[PDB]
């Protein structure tokens, strides 16, 4: 899916 | 809060600690207890709260689209209250975080960021909060939450463009939300597509600037544009 | 309790939307909230209520095992109280998801099972909970800890081979894990190998009576014994 | 690392 940042994980 | 008796470099050091262990509800915790204690936060403070909420509402926000997906199936052409309530539980308590977290960017880290590394920061946060809200929001406030979102990311996009090089990690990543909050949130997927790609022709304008180190920063977010322009072109 | 209000169906039918939803807390609140309507649990129940707390337990075992390491290298020859505090937090968050555990079984589902899959089910489910105290464990009682977890494992052994076919996948999971009970807990590891062998070869004589269905179900859980056997020798 | 089940994930 698209793209955000920060990311999770 | 009950963070309230403890030192600030304590909450810090147990924040950095809690992100080895994968505990993001406490990091979180710890560090809105350190933003209590009223001063300004570092880079890598930002970084590290930034980080810690964000993988809290990622795991409510994903929880909330498979429920979201099971109730929108249950209510098709062809089982009782339980799939909404649930939904609606995981959704109060999304919100909450985002309450939480617009409360501290309100209170106050905003009205004390002077610098455009920090206001740019936070503002952009503060309109990542409000994206959330937005994803569930369904009643007569909807429409201002989009609003807020988008007035924070206008702002953060506004001092990000006069005060900091195309290269900056954090405008990158300004850019890189405020295009998905165009696409998926305003209904605006031309605008969204706009705005990544000119921010990435010139970010790539801009690399024969950096080090090593910079240059491998900035070309990793120019890397999740670039992803999301595949995606919707 | 807070799930004192919801109809047992209505828990069980959330349990595995938080399941689905990869909401383990929420999961494991509503198999205790229907624990608590004091009805005996089916097959399906029971497992829904194990994969609940195995999950909230697991993800706080490796926590500990992180902050226990930083602990144990920060007390080596060549920074405050922080690593200790937390790791003692995170410690005691998870003796209190096993004694909560431990008291559904003592409360009452132990003593009301009366077939042989419940019971050696419930059996494994407490020596499983034991021996997650006693990881953690360092005091005078830690003796009786480990002592707990083993004789919970023995009963489950005494009636599994009385009463299930060597194939039987609780059986079978009950072996594996009291055999990493005897390898890691118990200082026993030529037991745990011994236990390990056993069980793979008298379940291996008896897969000729089953369906491919059932198959499947046992040869899955000897693939683990073998695992553990090839890293064990 | 060894095996017991349930596993967790
Ligand atoms: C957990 C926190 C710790 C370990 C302290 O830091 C995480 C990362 O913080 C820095 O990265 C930031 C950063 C990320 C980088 C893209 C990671 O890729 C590198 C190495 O660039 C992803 C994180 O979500 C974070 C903190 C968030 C943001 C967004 C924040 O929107 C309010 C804007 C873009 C980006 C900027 C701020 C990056 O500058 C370092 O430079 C990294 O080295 C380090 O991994
Ligand atoms: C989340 C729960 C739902 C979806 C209801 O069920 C999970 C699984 O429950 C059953 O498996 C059980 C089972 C597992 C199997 C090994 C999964 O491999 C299959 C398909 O055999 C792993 C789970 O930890 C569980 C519930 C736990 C146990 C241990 C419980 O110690 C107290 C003993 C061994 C094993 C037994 C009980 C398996 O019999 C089904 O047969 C599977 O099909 C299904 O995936
Ligand atoms: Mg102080
Ligand atoms: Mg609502
Ligand atoms: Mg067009
Ligand atoms: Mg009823
Ligand atoms: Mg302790
Ligand atoms: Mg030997």
């Amino acid at each position: 899916r698209r793209a955000t940042v920060p990311w999770s994980h | 809060g009950a963070m309230g008796s403890m030192e600030r470099a304590s909450l810090i050091q147990k924040a950095k600690l809690a992100e080895q262990a994968e505990r993001y509800e406490d990091m979180a915790a710890f560090m809105k207890g350190a933003v209590e204690k009223g001063e300004e936060l570092s880079c890598e403070e930002r970084n590290l709260l930034s980080v810690a909420y964000k993988n809290v509402v990622g795991g409510q926000r994903a929880a909330w689209r498979v429920l979201s997906s099971i109730e929108q199936k249950s209510n098709e052409e062809g089982k009782g209250p339980e799939v909404r309530e649930y939904r609606e539980k995981v959704e109060t308590e999304l919100q909450g975080v985002c309450d939480t977290v617009l409360g501290l960017l309100d209170s106050h880290l905003i009205k004390e960021a002077g610098d455009a590394e920090s206001r740019v920061f936070y503002l952009k946060m503060k309109g990542d909060y409000y994206r959330y809200l937005a994803e569930v929001a369904t009643g007569d406030d909807k429409k201002r939450i989009i609003d807020s979102a988008r007035s924070a990311y206008q702002e953060a996009m506004d001092i990000s463009k006069k005060e900091m090089p195309p290269t900056n990690p954090i405008r990158l990543g300004l850019a890189l939300n405020f295009s998905v909050f165009h696409y998926e949130i305003a209904n605006s997927p031309e605008e969204a597509i706009s705005l990544a790609k000119t921010t990435f022709d010139e970010a790539m304008a801009d690399l024969h600037t950096l080090s090593e180190d910079s240059y491998k920063d900035s070309t990793l977010i120019m890397q999740l544009l670039r992803d999301n322009l595949t995606l919707w072109t």
